[PDB]
Formats: C-alpha cells, sequence, structure tokens
C-alpha cells in the first residue's frame, strides 16, 4: 500500500465507465483592479510547479507588476482531499520581459524554461525578436544556508535550433525520461522554407475552402514570416557542464499551427496535447508514438472542441484561414479504455460556462459545471494524480464572475468516482 | 444581465441611419450578435478600427467577420469581458469606444477594398460605447 500524493501511475481503483446524466463529480476548491494571467500549472510526485503575472489594469494590457515562479507540495489536507502548498517562491526583477514559462520536474527540483523579450510576447513580434531563453531551477524542498540549492539560474550555452530561426517554450509543462527533460516548445520557420504539398489540405466536403488553407493557417495570419511548428526542447541532463537545448519537431501527422502544448506521462507512457489554434477546432491529445522525433498518436474525438471566433468557431471542421481559440487540457486518466479528464468552455464564440467532463473519443460519460453558465472562463490546465490509489484530479481554471474586483485563477479538485449509479 | 439584439449586416438594415450608422451603448457583461444573413447576396469583411480609420472610412488587421458564403449563416458573438478566444487581445473596457466598419463595396470584386466603401456610402458602421448611458 501506498498512501499520500503521487503519480498516476500502476493500477488504480476503477473509474465509473458509463455515461450518466446525473451529477457525480464533486469538484471542490482549493486556496482591487489587478488581474491576474499567464498561469502555469505542473503536478508532478507530490510537487507542483505554479506561475502568474499579476498585471494592473487590463488582462491583456495592462502593466506587468510580479511574475511569480514558483513550487511545491500537493497532500493531503487530513480529510482524503488534496491541497496545494507553497514551499518555494521567486519574483524575478522585470516582469514584463518573462514571456511563455514552462516547467518540468526532476527529483530535486522543477526547471523552469521562459523567453526573455524586450518587444513583448514574441509570437505577437516574431521578425523583431531576438531569441533568447532563460533557465530557472527551483527545489522543491528547500533547505537553509545551502548555497544554490533553494534556487539557481543555469546559463545556456548552446541552443540546437536545426532549420529553425527562433524557438522558445510554448506550453506549461514537459516531463523526464531518465536524466533527459523535453518542455513543450515551438520553432519559427519562415515561410519561403516551408515544405508543404498544398494537395495534402483537406477541402472534400467543404465547397467554400481551398487547398491553400491550411498551408496559410501555419502562420499568425496568411502573410505572416514565419510559420510556428510545434516541437520540443530537449535538455539532457547527464551531460557534463553543456546545458544544451535541442528543438524536436512535431511529425506533420494532422500538423496544424504550432500552438500552446503539453507533454505528460500517464500510467507510465508519455501523452502529448496541442491546443487548437486554427481551423481544426476537435481536440488534440493522443499518445506519444515516439519521443525524438516527436510524433503523436492523435485521437479521434468528436466531442471536445474549443470556442472560436467568426471564422473556426466551436465545431468547425473545415480549413480555414484562423488564427483563434482557448488552451483547455486533457489528462489520460485510463489507457485501456482511453479516458481523459480536462475542463472545456462550453461556449461557441466566447470564453465562459466551464465544465469539467471525463470523456472518450466519441462520448462524455460524465460531467459537471463549475460555476454557473455566462460565468467567464479561459485557459485551463488540468493534471491528475493518485491519492491513496483513488484518481483525484486538480485543474487551473482562469475564471471570474462579472462585477468581480480581482480576476483570479482558481484551483479545482475533482475525485474521479468508482460506481456510476 | 442581458443578450443585446443582434445585428445583421446587411444593407437593408434600417438601424443604420444614413451618415451616422448605429450606435448601441453595450455594458459589461452583455453579449451580442453580429450576422451576415443566408441568401443576390451581400459580400463583406467587417472589421474592428480606432476612431480615426472609421471616420475616415479606412482599413490597414484581421476581420472580425468574413461574410463570403452565400450558401450559409456566418454569425459572430461577442461578450463585453475580459476573456476571448481572440488571440490578439480583443477587450472591451468600460467608458471606451469601439468602431466596427466595413471597406467594401459589396460585390464580390470589392471585399478588400481598403478605402470609402460601404462605410462612407451607406453608413455601415457601429458605434459601441462601452458601459455608457
Ligand atoms: C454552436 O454551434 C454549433 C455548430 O454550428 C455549426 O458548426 C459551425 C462550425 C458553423 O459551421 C455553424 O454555421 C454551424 O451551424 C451549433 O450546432 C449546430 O446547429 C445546427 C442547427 O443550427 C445543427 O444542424 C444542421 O445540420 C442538420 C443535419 O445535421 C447533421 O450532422 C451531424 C454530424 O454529426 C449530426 O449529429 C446531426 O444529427 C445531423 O445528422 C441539418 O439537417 C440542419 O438543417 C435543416 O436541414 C435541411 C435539410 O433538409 C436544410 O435544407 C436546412 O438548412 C434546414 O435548416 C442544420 O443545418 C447542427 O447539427 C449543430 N451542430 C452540432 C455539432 O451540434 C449550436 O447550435 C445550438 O443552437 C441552438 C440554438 C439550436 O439551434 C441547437 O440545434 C444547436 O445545437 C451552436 N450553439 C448555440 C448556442 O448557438
Ligand atoms: C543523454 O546523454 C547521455 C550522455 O552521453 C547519453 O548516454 C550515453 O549515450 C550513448 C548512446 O546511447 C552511449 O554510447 C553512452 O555510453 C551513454 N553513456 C551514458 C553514461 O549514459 C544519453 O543517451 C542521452 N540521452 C538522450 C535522450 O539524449
Ligand atoms: C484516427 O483515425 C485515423 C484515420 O481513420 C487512423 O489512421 C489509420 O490507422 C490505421 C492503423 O494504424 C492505418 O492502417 C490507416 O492507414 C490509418 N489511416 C486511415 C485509416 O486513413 C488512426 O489510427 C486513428 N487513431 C486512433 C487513435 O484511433
Ligand atoms: C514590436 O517591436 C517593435 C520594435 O522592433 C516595437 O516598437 C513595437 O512596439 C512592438 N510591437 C508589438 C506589438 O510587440
Ligand atoms: C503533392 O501530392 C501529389 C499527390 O499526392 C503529387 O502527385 C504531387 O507531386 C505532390 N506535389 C509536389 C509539388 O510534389
Ligand atoms: C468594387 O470595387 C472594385 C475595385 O476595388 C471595382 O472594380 C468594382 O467594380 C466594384 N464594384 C462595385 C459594385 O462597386
Amino acid at each position: 500500500i501506498s498512501q499520500g500524493v503521487s503519480d498516476l501511475v500502476g493500477l488504480p481503483n476503477q473509474i465509473c465507465l458509463q455515461k450518466t446524466t446525473s451529477t457525480i463529480l464533486k469538484p471542490r476548491l482549493i486556496s482591487e483592479g489587478v488581474c491576474i494571467t499567464d498561469p502555469l500549472l505542473a503536478v508532478d510526485n507530490g510537487f507542483f510547479a505554479y506561475s502568474h503575472l499579476e498585471k494592473i489594469g487590463s488582462c491583456t494590457r495592462g502593466i506587468a507588476k510580479q511574475r511569480i515562479i514558483g513550487v511545491g507540495e500537493v497532500l493531503d489536507r487530513g480529510d482524503k482531499v488534496p491541497s496545494m502548498f507553497m514551499t518555494n517562491v521567486w519574483t524575478p526583477p522585470n516582469p514584463s520581459t518573462i514571456h511563455h514559462c514552462s516547467s518540468t520536474y526532476h527529483e530535486d527540483f522543477y526547471y523552469t524554461l521562459c523567453a526573455v523579450s524586450h518587444v513583448g510576447d514574441p509570437i505577437l513580434n516574431s521578425t523583431s525578436w531576438t531569441e533568447s531563453l532563460s533557465l530557472i531551477r527551483l527545489a522543491v524542498r528547500p533547505k537553509s544556508d545551502s548555497g544554490d540549492y533553494n534556487q539557481k539560474y543555469i546559463a545556456i550555452t548552446k541552443v540546437e535550433r536545426g532549420k529553425y530561426d527562433k524557438v522558445m517554450p510554448y506550453g506549461p509543462s514537459g516531463i523526464k525520461q531518465g536524466d533527459t527533460l523535453y518542455f513543450p516548445a515551438v520553432g519559427f520557420l519562415p515561410r519561403t522554407e516551408f515544405q508543404y504539398n498544398d494537395s495534402n489540405c483537406p477541402i472534400i466536403h467543404c465547397k467554400y475552402s481551398k487547398a491553400e488553407n491550411c498551408r496559410l493557417s501555419m502562420g499568425v495570419n496568411s502573410k505572416s514570416h514565419y510559420i510556428l511548428r510545434s516541437g520540443l526542447l530537449k535538455y539532457n541532463l547527464s551531460l557534463g557542464g553543456d546545458i544544451i537545448l535541442q528543438f524536436i519537431e512535431i511529425a506533420d501527422n494532422r500538423l496544424t499551427i504550432g500552438s500552446p502544448s503539453k507533454i505528460y506521462n500517464s500510467l507510465g507512457q508519455p501523452v502529448f496535447y496541442q491546443a487548437s489554434y486554427s481551423w481544426d477546432t476537435m481536440i488534440k491529445l493522443g499518445d506519444v508514438d515516439t519521443v525524438d522525433p516527436l510524433r503523436v498518436q492523435w485521437r479521434n474525438n468528436s466531442v471536445i472542441s474549443r470556442p472560436g471566433q467568426s471564422q473556426c468557431p466551436r465545431f468547425n471542421v473545415c480549413p480555414e484561414v484562423c488564427w483563434e481559440g482557448t488552451y483547455n487540457d486533457a489528462f489520460l486518466i485510463d489507457r485501456l479504455n482511453w479516458v481523459s479528464a480536462g475542463v472545456y468552455l462550453n461556449s461557441n464564440q466566447t470564453a465562459e460556462n466551464p465544465v469539467f467532463a471525463v470523456f472518450k473519443d466519441n462520448e462524455i460519460l460524465y460531467q459537471v459545471p463549475l460555476a454557473e453558465d455566462d460565468t467567464n472562463a479561459q485557459k485551463t490546465i488540468t493534471d491528475c494524480f493518485l491519492l491513496e490509489n483513488v484518481i483525484w484530479c486538480i485543474s487551473l481554471v482562469e475564471i471570474y464572475d462579472t462585477g468581480d474586483s480581482v480576476i483570479r485563477p482558481k484551483l479545482f479538485a475533482v475525485k474521479i468516482p468508482a460506481q456510476c449509479s | 444581465s442581458i443578450v443585446l439584439e443582434p445585428i445583421y449586416w446587411n444593407s437593408s438594415n434600417s438601424k443604420f441611419l444614413p451618415g451616422q450608422g448605429l450606435v448601441l451603448y453595450p455594458q459589461i457583461g452583455d453579449k451580442l450578435d453580429i450576422i451576415c444573413p443566408k441568401v443576390q447576396y451581400e459580400y463583406y469583411k467587417v472589421y474592428m478600427v480606432d476612431k480615426d480609420q472609421a471616420d475616415r472610412c479606412t482599413i490597414k488587421n484581421t476581420p472580425l467577420l468574413n461574410c463570403a458564403k452565400p450558401d450559409q449563416d456566418i454569425k459572430f458573438t461577442i461578450k463585453f469581458q475580459e476573456f476571448s478566444p481572440n488571440l490578439w487581445g480583443l477587450e472591451f473596457q468600460k467608458n471606451k469606444d469601439y468602431y466596427i466598419i466595413s471597406t467594401s463595396n459589396g460585390s464580390l470584386e470589392g471585399l478588400d477594398n481598403q478605402e470609402g466603401g460601404v462605410c462612407q456610402t451607406r453608413a455601415m458602421k457601429i458605434l459601441m460605447k462601452v458601459g455608457q448611458d
């Protein structure tokens, strides 16, 4: 028997595996003029990584005030419910220059990869961005008078980007495989060097779509200088002295524009999630066939999508030239039946009505609202784990109700039920 | 607490006054639909622009609506809140003014016109005074 919080591995207690329309899920909430934004959550081995940016004013265009990068532990709060406790917090000096952080756990530390820019978000100012990456290492259990043990910068000697001009982390969390860490990343490729056959664009059954739409939707607009390609940044700790990050591109199997992504281990194998930021609006997740080169075995899911805008709203499947959507990941909790848990936004074109759902490729077995309808919600990050062999999920949800003073993320704890009736 | 009344973006809409267009006054939390109706079809690209671009009837941006499908109903919904599926930072701030225009001449050959068009000739423009009156 194993007590405490631990990775979703081995043989957990079985979970309810048929469709139920009644509420059997019970979300538990865990612990002026400001908006807290750009959130990150990672849960690995009883520890977690967290980050956010505090802004004065709007969440989009407010003045960046404080960046928090913290780690902690996930524990039994005594009553058989997980809760989170911060142990080590770091606030870098210039909050407006830190972008797109990504955290991966390895035994004593979380390693957090960020992008540094003096021109804003590299995605929105790609051509003016000078690629610059930062690495901060944080001990999950800090020690007094331990030198560089608690907090450490790591200087990156070399970046191996292949044919790409620029690369940077793109997504909340990555994994370790032995002593090698992988971060979700994105590569910047000039359109003139992009190798693509326009005849792979699936325009049959879409009379208004044209063969060029897929290639044109590989960048943030039709005439972007770059296209964005998802992948991984690889950091092999076993090497001596050398901090080298190499980019590993994702395969062109069900290719979509590079978007924030997550690679995680569930029941012992790597799983991948890529946000749907263009015309292919059905959820993109699946088991990883190969890590290098990165290849994802995408599920053929017909139940989960994301809100969009006019051109590619929720449930759009026909190739259009669009760049819109939300990041709402899902976490594989049973490979034998391929059931995952995650939060989706139950709206066609608006960021509202968050719903926690447990689902299969072609059906949602059970779900529950996290708030009321017309409650505003955005990015959601889900990680599920074991608490004395019961599957639990923790979801970070960007959420607020109209009229709130403070826009803040919330943490939700959901126990996955064992029996369905 | 409300869903505002939908705006049909076609020339026969009488709520676009001559020379003035439509003025709205939506409040924080409202929802709005801008619909390009189903079908002789009118073709538009509809944009959100600044005060100066609306007064001179010019565009220079990614459209909010791309009405080039005579077969289908195209819809755009806004909730006047901080969060959005827009990746360019679409937000609506109370006591701020937002302008929606189209520079198309209505024909398929004029979808991408960048001056004049149906904004200065039909006053097919929306003025949203967010969180006012
Ligand atoms: C949110 O958006 C949903 C998706 O909208 C659609 O997709 C996006 C990407 C855009 O392309 C939009 O323009 C699309 O509308 C929307 O749900 C859609 O709602 C449609 C009705 O408005 C509905 O019906 C249409 O298709 C059927 C046939 O459907 C077949 O295939 C699916 C695929 O699995 C099957 O599941 C279905 O069972 C069907 O077999 C048409 O028959 C129907 O039309 C009529 O059919 C005539 C043929 O004889 C035709 O000439 C004539 O046009 C008739 O009107 C529709 O055209 C879609 O099936 C549905 N899609 C999904 C995925 O659910 C949501 O609508 C809800 O809105 C409320 C108000 C209500 O209308 C509900 O029906 C609907 O679920 C959108 N939600 C909101 C809140 O707006
Ligand atoms: C990470 O780096 C280590 C260090 O080189 C790699 O391990 C070695 O790799 C080669 C090829 O497998 C062997 O010939 C060496 O004998 C290995 N030595 C040791 C001590 O492991 C490792 O393969 C690298 N892993 C990744 C994923 O890059
Ligand atoms: C999702 O659907 C695609 C297409 O239906 C599947 O791809 C097929 O996979 C089989 C087995 O690997 C191949 O023999 C076919 O050639 C593939 N292409 C087809 C049928 O067009 C894919 O395997 C499906 N993925 C999952 C997880 O079910
Ligand atoms: C992009 O970079 C330029 C400097 O090259 C800067 O002046 C401009 O404000 C930036 N804009 C955005 C949207 O990042
Ligand atoms: C694109 O694919 C088609 C058929 O799959 C092939 O005949 C064609 O040569 C390809 N295009 C190029 C430029 O090679
Ligand atoms: C629309 O504009 C194009 C040029 O931009 C012009 O050639 C065409 O005749 C115009 N059509 C109408 C109906 O105004």
